[PDB]
């Protein structure tokens, strides 16, 4: 989605329609979509400031175009409103970018006309520079909770093997406030099940038979809780292994899975709590972004056009919606239109007139 | 079978728990028994001294009388 | 891979366990009474002999 | 293979009148020694640094075509120890012409820098018109040639001193009154194949300032003028000379090399060395043996004997 | 890059900023001007008064 | 025509010169006016104290013969 | 050019140098000698002399 | 001849080395005597400056009995 910010030098009041209505002469033959670009008339002092202002403004619309995309694609991550195949930008003005842009107005709001340029500029840079890190930290602060509540899901993700078992022991699984019992956990690939069923119960000296059973099952092993003398444990899991079984290191406690439980369930509730919060401020961020970045395409505009044309400060400046595979045509029009103002002043950038691309 | 396992355990551990329990009891019954009886020795100790002061206090009185 | 009879063998193999060391845990607890019961009487005696003997001793200062 | 003895004064001048009669080959008695164990190392040094200078002369002396023509003198090769004070006097000579050059091309630059100055009294300055016809279009490109730019061609122009030739000149420079666009004028320019560093006034004052320039430039140029005078007029002189020295130098270090392929002793100042010479000459050696120690003060008989071999 | 016609109109557009710089400078200075005729007109009189005021209590105290 | 333009940079220098110069002459004059009627009513000031002042000394010979 | 009568002669000419070099060398070192002889018995003789007279004197002082 | 020209030569070396280092030998002993002279020279002027002192004693002892 990109559209083409054009000014003329205005000298005739025939460039008003030139840039638009013109059938004989505009945009593909009156074929691109043209609208009115709506412009503060500001204060200029001498030629220098305004080469500053040039200067300053560029690196302040690289600066925003760069945060405004950012933030953008932040909110492409979180998945509200914007997506990369759908979706493809935020409103703006409470609209959408399309709409913005064609109706796109100064907000006087926030750059009083009585205000000289260099105040205008210091405003703004403020206010997006403010809005960069407002966002910055709150998505810093959000990424940070989406990757501990993944590292928990991961936690409590994968089979019996490795699995958590908070969700699996239950206390009915241990033989719990015995003096010389203990019950282990060893996990069986399930082709064994009944060889674990039927070894476990000899695999060392002293362990109570007939009493394994199944905690769960997986696809690979079953999970199988057996309670033995104390002593024998070493024997139990050593043997056990020999026999290829594998022996979790897990013991029934209920405070560390009431904890995780409870952690996890409150990750989740934060993860909703901030996305509430979370998409009201980004896109009032990328709101203000986006109007502040067509802002300062529009200063570049007027210094650009003041910079060439001198003063009084009357240019014709109008908006384009280029149509697929009618840039050549539209460039050899204006090039024809506009050259003999400066023959060689203005490839990659220069133009007879003052030129500007809108990436979205 | 997991549970009568489990039973015969846990009534072996509750057995084991009295026996020492019970020898614990022992132990602090017969500990004042020992205090008791040191105490008995003491006394007995105590009733020979004093016997023996009160015998020379009695002579030696009456020495101080015919010097 | 064990009978009714084999599982029956090893309870009964770990209450033996269990009783075994009740019994022995209840003969060394005993045992230590004795030592204890000895000692303490021992401490005790002489601490008061000791004090009496010291009376005794404050006695002949008294009749001196 | 015969064995000649004879006091180390002595033997200086009988090598060197038997290298004029060169019907003598000399052995080394000691193979084992190096340049410093033979202590010849000091003599040797030296006529090496006078030869390296005298070759760097000497191509000073060939780049202006001196006649160098080498006829006479050299042929006798004295070799007194007061050589070693005339091979000082060659280095003067040489290290003087050596400044007078860097002084000229210091020299040579200022003429230049002023001639550019004289020349112009932005600026009308020493370009080729090689990038001109994009310097005006990079000003239009940094603001709309809010200034005009000032135009000139020299006729006959002079040599660019980076260029080291004389180029066509040609200078088309904006002024500027506004800083920030000054300041970028400047870095185009230095970047540009420009000619900018002209200081500027506009009241009468600078125009007698050129004129003072002016003065100043055939100041450097009649000094300039004198030292090339000086410098050829030295060289060539130093030419005539240099042809005898060159012979001269190379005899001496010859001398010295080959008393280094000899064994010196070591309880008195006299040599013993073994040397071939053809038989029927050895009289002729003995003869010029005797004039060589007459030379000498000492007068050592310098007996040349026959070894058996 | 440029004809006659285009040079003189480079010159014309120069001047202009040159009469747009100055009349932004004068604007400046006489607003300027304004504000150091409050601030003086104000420091002047209040510290005349001031020693006024002063010496009026000085005559007071001769007074009492 | 380029003399025409340099001459024509010349006259807006001049003209530039001539506003502020004049912007100049009129700060000065502002200011000196400024600095008249401060004056004046600094000579206000003056005269309306020492009237208070003579006033009161008056009042306060007033008091004395009757104190 | 040289007989065996003549290369002899040379060489006793030159054993005649060294004998000479010997003499002039060994005269020079008696002369040193003696020039050290004779400094250092100055710089004794002056050194006690001195001292002496020193003494002299202090006693036809102290006598007056 | 060379062989012998070179023993011939060793032994004038041998017998001027000898000649020199007995040269310093003997400046060594002469050294020592000029010292050991010296130190007589200096007894002589002592008993002669004794001498004169004693004379002027004398002198003196007659012109005080004279005064």
């Amino acid at each position: 989605t990109e559209f083409w910010l054009i000014s003329a030098p205005g000298e005739k009041t025939c460039q008003q329609t030139w840039e638009k209505l013109h059938a004989a002469t505009t945009k593909n033959n009156n074929l691109a979509v043209s609208s009115k670009f709506n412009i503060p008339d500001l204060k200029v002092g001498t030629l220098d400031v305004l080469v500053g202002l040039s200067d300053e403004l560029a690196k302040l619309d690289a600066f925003v175009e760069g945060v405004v995309k950012k933030v953008a694609q932040y909110m492409a991550d979180v998945l509200e409103d914007s997506k990369d195949k759908v979706q493809e930008n935020l409103l703006a003005s409470g609209v959408d970018l399309v709409t913005y842009i064609t109706r796109f107005q100064w907000d006087m709001a926030k750059y009083p006309i009585k205000q000289s340029l260099k105040n205008i500029s210091e405003i703004i840079a403020k206010g997006v520079t403010q809005i960069d890190n407002d966002l910055k930290s709150r998505a810093s602060a959000y990424n940070n909770l989406k990757g501990n509540l993944q590292n928990l899901e991961r936690k409590n993700a994968g089979s019996l093997l490795t699995r958590s078992l908070a969700e699996i022991v239950k206390k009915d699984d241990f033989v719990l406030d015995s003096e010389y019992l203990v019950t282990l956990l060893v996990v069986v690939p399930k082709l064994n099940h009944n060889d674990w069923i039927k070894q476990y119960e000899t695999l060392a000296e002293m362990v109570v038979p007939r009493s394994s059973n199944v905690l769960s099952e997986d696809q690979d092993s079953y999970l199988c809780n057996v309670t033995l003398f104390k002593k024998a444990v070493d024997d139990f899991r050593h043997k056990a292994r020999e026999n290829k079984f594998i022996v979790r290191d897990f013991q029934y406690n209920e405070e560390e899975m009431r904890a995780d439980k409870e952690e996890m369930n409150r990750l989740s509730t934060d993860k909703k709590k901030q996305f509430g919060p979370l998409v009201r401020w980004l896109k009032v961020n990328f709101s203000e972004a986006f109007i502040a970045w067509i802002h300062i395409k529009a200063l570049r505009v007027f210094v650009e056009s003041v910079l060439r044309y001198g003063l009084p400060v009357n240019f014709q400046a109008m908006l384009l919606q280029p149509n697929k595979k009618s840039v050549k045509k539209l460039r050899e029009v204006l090039h024809e239109l506009y050259k003999h103002l400066d023959s060689s002043a203005a490839q990659q950038e220069y133009y007879p007139y003052v030129y500007y691309k809108i990436d979205c | 079978s997991q549970s009568q396992g489990i039973q015969q355990l846990l009534q072996a551990e509750k057995r084991a728990a009295e026996k020492v329990a019970d020898a614990r009891k022992r132990k602090a019954r017969r500990l004042k028994q020992a205090k008791e009886e040191a105490q008995m020795e003491v006394e007995q100790y105590r009733r020979e001294r004093e016997q023996e002061f009160q015998s020379k206090q009695q002579a030696a009185m009456g020495s101080q009388g015919n010097l | 891979a064990l009978s009714d009879a084999d599982v029956q063998k090893q309870i009964k193999h770990m209450m033996a366990f269990i009783e075994q060391e009740a019994n022995e845990k209840a003969e060394e607890i005993d045992a230590k009474a004795e030592e204890e019961f000895n000692i303490e009487k021992g401490r005790l005696v002489q601490t008061q002999r000791l004090k009496i003997m010291e009376y005794y001793e404050k006695k002949e200062k008294q009749i001196e | 293979l015969a064995q000649l003895f004879l006091q180390s004064e002595a033997a200086y001048c009988c090598v060197s009148e038997l290298e004029e009669l060169g019907k003598v080959q000399f052995r080394d008695l000691n193979p084992d020694v190096n340049v410093f164990q033979r202590k010849f190392v000091n003599e040797v040094r030296r006529c090496e640094e006078m030869d390296r200078k005298l070759r760097f002369v000497e191509k000073e002396i060939r780049k202006a075509n001196i006649p160098i023509m080498d006829t006479g003198e050299n042929p006798e090769v004295p070799f007194p120890r007061d050589m070693i004070d005339l091979e000082a006097n060659f280095e003067k000579i040489e290290n003087e012409l050596k400044e007078i050059n860097t002084n000229q091309e210091a020299l040579k630059r200022n003429f230049l820098e002023l001639t550019e100055l004289k020349f112009i009294l932005f600026v009308a300055g020493v370009i080729n018109r090689e990038r001109i016809p994009t310097f005006e279009r990079m000003l239009w490109r940094v603001c709309r040639g809010n200034v005009f730019l000032r135009q000139a061609e020299i006729e006959n122009p002079l040599e660019d001193p980076v260029t080291g030739d004389y180029v066509h000149k040609s200078v088309f420079i904006i002024f500027f009154q506004g800083d920030q666009l000054k300041n970028r004028v400047k870095k185009i320019c230095e970047g540009f194949r420009a000619s900018l560093y002209p200081c500027p006034e506009t009241p009468q004052e600078r125009k007698e300032m050129a004129s003072g320039v002016n003065t100043r430039i055939d100041d450097l140029q009649m000094v300039l003028n004198q030292t090339e005078d000086h410098r050829q007029r030295v060289l060539q002189a130093a030419a005539k000379n240099i042809r005898v020295w060159f012979i001269k130098v190379r005899k001496m270090k010859a001398i010295y090399h080959t008393l280094n392929l000899c064994n010196i002793d070591v309880t008195q100042k006299c040599l013993i060395a073994e040397v071939w010479c053809p038989v029927t000459d050895l009289d002729s050696i003995q003869f010029a043996l005797r004039r060589g120690t007459e030379h000498s003060g000492s007068t050592v008989p310098s007996i040349l004997n026959r070894m058996q071999t």
